[PDB]
Formats: C-alpha cells, structure tokens, sequence
C-alpha cells in the first residue's frame, strides 16, 4: 500500500462563460449548468425528477405539440430546436446540473 | 433596425467572462486606476491644453488692456 496517497480536494465551481465563436459552422451548440451535489447526495433523486419533466428533444421525435414538457413542446411548435437534454453529471462532492441544446444561429435566445 | 444573429461574420474568436457575483467591482481602483489616468492625461494633454493656454492669454490681456483704456492722464 505505502506512503503518499492523495485523497480528492473538493473542486471550486465558478459562474462563468466561455464563447467559441464560429460562423463556419451550422449550428450552434449551448451546454448550460449550475453546481450539482456529489454521487452521494440524497438529492439527486428530486433534481432527477425535475429533469425528467423538462426532458429530452430531437427532431425526429413522434409528437411535435403533444409532447408532455413545455420546452419539448415549444421547441417542436416553433421550430426552436434540433436538439435539447437535460443532465446530472456527479462528480465527488459537486456536479454539473442543467441543459445541452443544438440549434439554428436566429433560435438561442428564444431557447434560453 | 439591426438584430443579434444579422449583424457580421465572426470566426475562431473564443471570449472568456467572469459572472459580477463572482469578481470584484473596483479590482485595483487606486493602484492601477491612477496611473492609467496619468497615461490618459499625458497622451492628449498637447492636444486640448495650448488652445485654451491661448485662450486664457487673450482673456488676462483683453481684459488688462480695456481696464487701461478706461484713464486719462493728460488734458
């Protein structure tokens, strides 16, 4: 077994931004998120839940206006959307919680 | 009227950005802030100041000389 381990230190989360501008490219790509608790954390049960309702999207899903979630159902309405999901990455004492969405140039505002 | 999405072509440009609550308001106020100033003074200082330095001049004469107008001395 024997001397020097490191356990883990805990990682600072930082609100922030970082923006790849690329006009060559044909749609844009978002991923946006809050600190998320640990794997160990009761609490991503109910955060599971919430992100269940807010769901996932793809343009080749049966039920444009029917889908359950409003953003599911918004997004396939008024075209706002190739792609959207929802994520919990866990890691050891913090996460990445929130939403990836892939779309048209003239639709990010509309979908944030 | 111009619109976010249909203003130019931008490529290969990544921007990095901080969130307010997350950074200072005044970082380095006085430290960096007044030799920037100094910089900004020195930079411009022949360019605004010699006309109003003429200004001035043509006032404290014009002003001297119509005082010293307004006397006799002989009749």
């Amino acid at each position: 077994d024997e001397d020097a381990v490191p356990t883990l230190s805990p990682c600072r989360f930082t609100g922030s931004q970082i923006c790849h501008r690329e006009d060559g490219l044909p749609l844009a790509h978002v991923a946006i998120a809050v600190e998320g608790p640990g794997w160990a954390h009761p609490d991503n049960v109910a955060l599971q839940v919430a992100n269940a309702i807010i769901g996932h999207y793809d343009c080749t899903y049966g039920g444009g206006a029917h889908l359950s979630s409003p953003l599911a159902s918004i997004a396939a309405t008024n075209k706002l959307c190739q792609s959207f999901q929802t994520f919990n990455i866990c890691y050891a004492d913090t996460g990445l919680l929130g939403a990836h969405f892939v779309c048209d140039h003239m639709s990010i505002d509309d979908m944030m | 009227g111009r619109q976010f999405g249909h203003l130019t072509r931008v490529r290969h440009v990544i921007t990095y950005s901080l969130s307010p609550f997350e950074q200072r308001a005044f970082p380095h106020y006085f430290s960096k802030g007044i030799p920037n100033v100094l910089r900004r003074t020195r930079a411009c200082i022949l360019r605004v100041a010699p006309p109003f330095v003429a200004f001035y001049l043509v006032y404290t004469w014009g002003t001297q000389e119509f005082e010293k107008s307004k006397r006799k001395n002989p009749a």
